[PDB]
DNA sequence: TACAAGGGA
C-alpha cells in the first residue's frame, strides 16, 4: 500500500509442522497472487496488517485445506517512513482458525458475505478491528461491537449472516 | 512548589465527554471499564467516565483565564487567547505572540521565556523536534468503587432525546426537499460520585528542560530564564486555575448541561519537593492510605503541609481544616 | 428457538424505516450482569410496542408482530437456572446479535 | 460582567418539556435518573426534570423580547422575530436581517456586529465554519435531593385524560366514515420543589473570539467591534431576559398548563472579573458551602457583590436582601 | 396589551371536569397531587382539580358567544358557532366560512385575517404545518395551600348516587330482555377555597407570528393584516370575554350541578409591553409576593395598571379598587 | 406457581387494542416498584379497573377477561411479606409487568 | 385465614349482581393516610351490612358472611401499634386488595 | 499523523 510517498509492504509466509504432500503444497501456491499493486485512498485499511490479510483471505478460494491439517502463519512488515526503512511488526499468531470461521461464516451464500465484509472493513475500521479481535480470541463482545459499527454507517446486516454468527458461537 | 490533590466530587445529569460520532445521531458518552470486588472474584465493570485529556485542556483554559489579568499576559501564544490546544503543530516554526509578534522555535529557553502556556503545559514541536513535558498531569473521572459496588449497575446512564425546531419563513415544516433541519437527536446523561487526582509540579515553571542548572560559583543553582517575579505570577496563576476547576468548568454541553458540582471531600498536600503522588479516591479506602502516607513520609524528614476537607484524617497530625476548594487555593498562594 | 421472533421486534427498534432509533435498550441489555438488569432492559424494549404499531399502520407497511405470550414465558422458564452469568452471556449477546439483522419490514 | 444565579423554585402541576409521546396517543414527561445519597448508602432514582436546552431557548426568547424594544433592534435574525431558535442550519451560506438585507456569513465581527442573538447565544454554521460559543450556560432542572429524602418519591406525576371532540354540521361524533377526530389523549403533570442555576458570562459581547484584545502598545483593552451604547443595551437586555423566567413563562403547554411556579429562595453573585460557578441549588446542604465560597472568595480580594432572597447567609458576608426577582435584576443594571 | 389576573375564588358543590369512570354508574372528579409544607416537611397530598385546558376552552366560548354581536362578526368559523374547538384538526385541508366560503390551510395571514377564533386562540394545519400560539395562556385551579393546611385532610369529596328513572309505556321497570335501562349512576362533588392565574397577551392581536413586524424604513412598524376598528372589536371581545368567568359558568355538568361560585379576592395587571408575571394565589404568601413584583417593577421603567378586589395590597402602589369582576373589564376596555 | 401468568393476562387488559383504554401509568408503576408497598397499590390501581373492562368486553363482543381468583391474590399477599431482599423485589416486580405487553388473543 | 373474610366482605360490595357499587368507601379504606381514616373507612364499609344482609334473600341467593367478632377485635388490637405510615400503607392495600377479587358470592 | 532514526550497491 502506497500512501504518497512512503509504503507498507506486508509479507506473509505460510509453515507446515506436521506433514505435507504435493497437493497440499499446491493448494497452497494457489494462495499466491501476482502484482497486488493496490495502492488506492478508498482502500486504506491495508494498513493494521492483520486487516489486510483478513482482507486479501477474503478473496482467496483456493481450499480449506487446513480444517484437517495443522498450518501456521508468519508475518512481518516494511515501512517507508521518509525513506527510512526497518521492520517494525513481528507478531507470530496462526491462520486456521480466522479462514474456518469465515469459511463456516459464508455457507448460507456469498452475495450477502463478501460485500458485508468489504462494507465493514471500508466503513466501520474499528468495528473490522473488533471483528478481527473477536475472531483471534473468541470474545462475545466482539461480534456485537463489529455488528454495531457497521449497522451505524452502511451495513445491511442480512438475517443469514447473524444466524451464521449464533451458529459460530455455539 | 509540588502540590497533589485527591478527593471525591458528586455529580449528576452531565453529558460529558462523549464519543460523539457513531453515525449522524444518538450521542453516546464515553465509559472505561475498572475492577472492583464485589466480594467475589475480580469483576470488571463498564462505567461513565471523563479523560484527563479534558481536565488539561480545561486547566490551560483557566491557567489562561487568570493569566491576561496579570502584567505578565503579554508573554503569551496567539492561540492561547484563542483556548486553542494545538500547540506547534505540524509544517510551522515559528508562533505568533499575543500583540504580534513572532518567535522563532528553535531552542526552549526562548520558548518558556516568551511564551506562557507551552512553559506550564510544555509543547512538542515536530519540525525543529523541540520537546518540553507538561508540568501538570490529569487523571480520568472515574466513580468510586463503593458505589459502583453498591449500586449493583443500573447502567448509570440515561438517554434524552430532544429536536431542533427549524421551520421555514412561511410558517409550515417542510419536508426533505423543501429543505428543513427538523430532526431529533439523543443525548446520554451521567450521574455518580466520581473521584480524581490532579498532580502539578510548579517547581520547574520557568527552567529549560535541558540545562536545569548553570553552576557559576559551584552550587546547583536553578536557570531561572525570567524574572522571579514573572515566575511568581505564573505559579499563582497555575495554581488559581484550580478556582473554576471545581465548580462546574470541566466538561462539554456547559451550554445546555452544566454539570452539577459539589465536592464532597478532598485532601491536598504541598511540600515544594519531590513527593509522591496521592491514592486517587476511586479506591474506597483511599483516605487510611493518604493519612498513612503524609503521617511517615511527615516521619521520614520531608516537609509536608495537608489541607483537609470533610476527611477525619488521622487527627494526631498537623492538618489544615480548609473549607473550600479555593480557600485551599488561597492558602497555597499564601505560602509561595 | 422463540429466538428469530424477538429478534425481529428488537431489529424493528433500529432499523432506518422506524425513524425513532432507539438504542439505548438494546445497548443497556447487551451489556447485563444477572437477571434483573436484563430482565428489566427487555421490559423497556417490549414497553415501545404501541408507538412502533402506530408508525408502522400510518406508514402503510404491515404493523409488526409482537412476540407471543406462548414463547414469553419461555425466557422466563430458561432464566432462572442461570445463576452463572458465563452462559447468561452467550444469549445476552445472541439476543443483542439478532436485534441487528436485516429483517425487512415495510417494503 | 460575569452574573451567577441559583435557587429553589416550587412547581405544582407542570407539564413542562415533556418527551412528545412518541407515536402513540399517550404523552410521556421526561425522567432522569439522580443520585441520592442517604442513610442506607447511595441509590439511583427516576424523578421528572427539565433540560437545560429549553431553558436556555426560554433565555433567548425573552433577550430577543426585550432587545425588539430596543432602538437597536434592527440587528437581529429573521428568525429570531419569530423565535425559531436555529442558528444557521448546514446548507446556507447567509443570513436574513430582521429589515431583510443580508448578512455573509465568512467574518465573526460583522455577524456579531449584526446579529444581537449570535452575538449573545453563539451560533455555528458547519459549511463555512465559523463558530462562537455562547455566552449563557444553563443547568437542568431537579427536584432538591431532601424532598426525594421525606417525601420518598411517591411517582410525583399524575396522568389526566383529555378528548379531542370533531363535531360535524349535524351534530354526530362519527366512527371512521366522516373523517373525524374525536380521539381521547393524556398528559403527564409532576409536582415538587425544584433547584435552578444560571450562568451569565457577559463578557464577551460584541468582541470576536478571534480577536478578544488589541494590545496597541502592549496596553491591554477590550476589542469592540460595535459602539458601547450597542454593547450596553444587549447587556441589560441579557439581564432582563431573566424576567420572563422567574415570573412564570419557563417551559411548554402553557396555554393549557402555565405551571404555578413560586420562587422559594435564591442567591446571585454579580463581578467585574472572573469567578468561580456558584453551586446548584439541588443539594441540601449548599446554603454553608455557598456562604463559605462567598467568604473565603472575598478575602482573596474579588470585587464581587451577592444578592440573597429568602436565604440568611450569616453575618459577616456583606449581602444586601432582594425582596423580588425583578428588584435584583435592577440592581445588576445599576452598576452597568 | 398584556393583563395578568390571579385570585382566590369560592368552590361549593361542584362537579366541574371529572375523569370519567366510564359505563358503570360512577363518574369521580380530576384530583391532582399538591405540595404543602405543613410544618412537618414537604408532603403531597390528592386534591380535586379542574384542568387549565378546559378553562381555555371555555374561554373560547366566551370569546365566541362574545363575538357574534360584532359587526365584525361575519370573519369567524362556523365550527366555533357550535361551540366546537376542533379548529382544524387532522388531515384537513379547508376550513369553511361561517358565511359559506372556505379558507385554505396555508397563507397564515389569511387565515388570521378571516378566522378570528384561530387568531385569538391559535391553530394547527398538520397537512401544511402552518401554526400560531395562543394569545391566551390558562393554568391549572386548585385549592390553595393554608385551606389544605387547615383542613387537616378530611377528605370533602361526597358521592351523591342517583337513578336514572326509565318508565316504560306500560308504567313498569323490568330487565334488559323487555328493554328497559335502570341504573343508579354516582357523581363526586367537592367544596374549598381555589385560585385561579389567568395571563393573556393582546399584543399580537392580527399580527401573524411569521412577520410580526415590516422594517419599512427602519422603523418598528407593526404587521397588520386587518383594519384598526376590526382589531379593536376583536380585543375588546378577547377581553370581555372574562364576564363568565367569574360569574359562574365555568364547569361541566352545568345544567345539573351549576357551581355555587363567588370570587373572594383578585389582582390584575395591566400594561401594553412585556411584564412578569402574577404570582398564583394558591401559596399562602402571594399577595406580599405580588406586592413586591408591582412594586419593584414600577420602578424599573414599566407603565404598569393595578386593580384589586378587597385587597390592600400594601401601600404606596397606585392601585383601582374595582367591587366586580364586570367592573374590572370595563376598567380594562375603556384604556382600549 | 402459575399465578403469574395469570396476573400478566389481566394487566394485558390494560394496554391491547380492541379496548379504548390504555393506561400506561399503572402498568409502569407496578414494574417501576422499589418497594413492596408501592407494589402493592400499583398491584390495586391494577384491580380497580376490573368492572369497566368486564362490562365492556361483553359490551363489544369480546369474551369476559380472566379476573384473578382469590388464590392468586393470596399468593401474591404471602410472597410480598416473605420477600424483604429489594434484589428479589425488583425481579418478581418486572416478572409480573412483563407480561402486559404481548400478542395475546384476547378477542377472536 | 383472618383476613380472607373481611376481604371477602369488601368484595361482597361491588360484585356482579349486587346492585350497590360503593367504591368509595374502598378507595378510602386504600387511600387511608392514618390509623383512624382505617377505622371511619372500615366503618362506613360495615355500615352497609344490612343492606346486603336483607338484600341478599330478595333473589334467592345464599347470603353473604359477615365477619366474625374475634376477627374484628384483633384488627383492633392490631390497629395501636402502627406508629409509622410505612406500615399502614402496606396493611391498607392488604384489606383492600380482595375487594376486586374473582369471588363466587352466591351462584 | 504529524518528525526524526536506513538499508544497501
Amino acid at each position: 500500500y502506497a500512501k504518497g510517498d512512503t509504503t507498507w509492504i506486508h509479507i506473509y509466509q505460510i509453515a507446515p509442522v506436521e506433514e505435507v504432500d504435493m497437493i497440499s503444497i499446491l493448494s497452497l501456491k494457489d494462495l499466491k497472487m501476482h502484482l497486488p499493486h493496490y495502492y488506492e485512498s478508498n482502500l486504506d485499511f491495508l494498513i493494521n496488517r492483520r486487516l489486510a490479510l483478513l482482507y486479501h483471505l477474503l478473496h482467496s478460494e483456493a481450499l480449506e485445506l487446513f480444517t484437517e491439517k495443522e498450518f501456521v502463519i508468519h508475518s512481518y512488515t516494511l515501512e517507508r517512513s521518509g525513506n527510512n526503512q526497518a521492520i517494525r511488526s513481528f507478531e507470530e499468531e496462526e491462520i486456521g482458525k480466522l479462514m474456518d470461521f469465515l469459511w463456516k461464516l459464508k455457507r448460507r451464500d456469498f452475495y450477502h458475505a463478501i460485500k458485508f465484509i468489504d462494507d465493514l472493513l471500508k466503513k466501520a475500521t474499528e468495528g473490522a478491528l473488533a471483528l478481527i479481535d473477536a475472531i483471534m480470541n473468541e470474545r462475545l463482545e466482539g461480534f456485537y461491537t463489529a455488528l454495531k459499527l457497521g449497522k451505524k454507517a452502511g451495513v445491511v446486516s442480512s438475517r443469514e449472516i447473524v444466524a451464521a454468527l449464533e451458529d459460530i458461537i455455539c | 512548589m509540588y502540590v497533589r490533590i485527591s478527593g471525591r466530587i458528586r455529580l449528576n445529569a452531565h453529558s460529558l465527554n462523549a464519543q460523539g460520532g457513531g453515525g449522524t445521531n444518538y450521542i453516546e458518552i464515553t465509559k472505561t471499564k475498572v475492577t472492583v470486588r464485589t466480594e467475589n472474584g475480580w469483576t470488571v465493570v463498564e462505567v461513565p467516565a471523563i479523560t484527563g485529556n479534558m481536565l488539561k485542556h480545561w486547566h490551560f483554559v483557566g491557567f489562561v483565564d487568570y493569566f491576561k489579568t496579570t502584567p505578565y499576559g503579554v508573554n503569551l501564544t496567539e492561540r492561547a487567547l484563542r483556548y486553542n490546544g494545538t500547540r506547534f503543530g505540524q509544517g510551522e516554526t515559528t508562533a505568533t505572540k499575543a500583540n504580534g509578534a513572532t518567535v522563532q522555535l528553535n531552542d526552549e529557553a526562548t520558548i518558556i521565556k516568551e511564551l506562557a502556556d507551552a512553559d506550564v503545559h510544555g509543547f512538542l514541536a515536530p519540525k525543529t523536534g523541540r520537546r518540553r513535558v507538561s508540568l501538570v498531569k490529569a487523571s480520568f473521572i472515574l466513580p468510586t468503587e463503593d458505589f459502583i459496588k453498591e449500586v449493583e449497575g443500573e447502567r448509570l446512564i440515561t438517554a434524552i432525546k430532544h429536536n431542533r425546531v427549524d421551520v421555514d419563513e412561511k410558517g409550515a415544516i417542510g419536508s426533505s426537499k423543501e429543505g428543513t433541519a427538523q430532526m431529533l437527536f439523543s443525548r446520554e446523561y451521567a450521574t455518580g460520585l466520581y473521584g480524581f487526582s490532579i498532580v502539578l509540579d510548579l517547581g520547574l515553571v520557568g527552567i529549560p528542560q535541558g540545562l536545569p542548572v548553570k553552576f557559576e560559583e559551584n552550587q546547583p543553582r536553578p536557570n531561572i530564564v525570567i524574572d522571579p517575579n514573572e515566575r511568581k505570577a505564573r505559579i499563582e496563576s497555575a495554581l488559581k486555575a484550580l478556582i473554576p476547576m471545581l465548580s462546574g468548568y470541566i466538561g462539554a454541553n456547559l451550554a445546555r448541561s452544566f454539570p452539577v458540582f459539589k465536592v464532597e471531600e478532598l485532601v491536598a498536600i504541598a511540600s515544594e519537593g519531590p513527593i509522591p503522588a496521592l491514592v486517587h479516591g476511586f479506591y474506597e479506602d483511599y483516605i487510611e492510605a493518604n493519612r498513612s502516607i503524609i503521617k511517615n513520609a511527615r516521619a521520614l524528614g520531608f516537609n509536608i503541609e495537608v489541607f483537609t476537607y470533610n476527611v477525619d484524617l488521622g487527627e494526631d497530625i498537623e492538618a489544615t481544616k480548609v473549607s473550600s476548594v479555593e480557600e485551599l487555593v488561597a492558602n497555597l498562594v499564601k505560602m509561595v | 428457538g422463540w429466538i428469530r421472533n424477538i429478534g425481529r421486534y428488537l431489529s424493528y427498534l433500529v432499523d432506518d424505516t422506524f425513524e425513532e432509533y432507539a438504542y439505548d435498550v438494546v445497548d443497556g441489555i447487551a451489556k447485563a450482569r444477572t437477571q434483573e438488569e436484563l430482565l428489566e432492559g427487555v421490559y423497556k424494549a417490549l414497553r415501545l410496542a404501541p408507538k412502533l404499531k402506530k408508525k408502522a399502520e400510518s406508514k402503510g407497511c404491515p404493523p409488526p408482530r409482537i412476540p407471543s405470550p406462548e414463547d414469553i414465558e419461555a425466557l422466563e422458564e430458561k432464566v432462572e437456572q442461570l445463576s452463572n452469568p458465563k452462559d447468561l452471556r452467550k444469549l445476552a449477546v445472541s439476543l443483542a446479535l439478532w436485534a441487528f439483522a436485516s429483517w425487512n419490514n415495510c417494503p
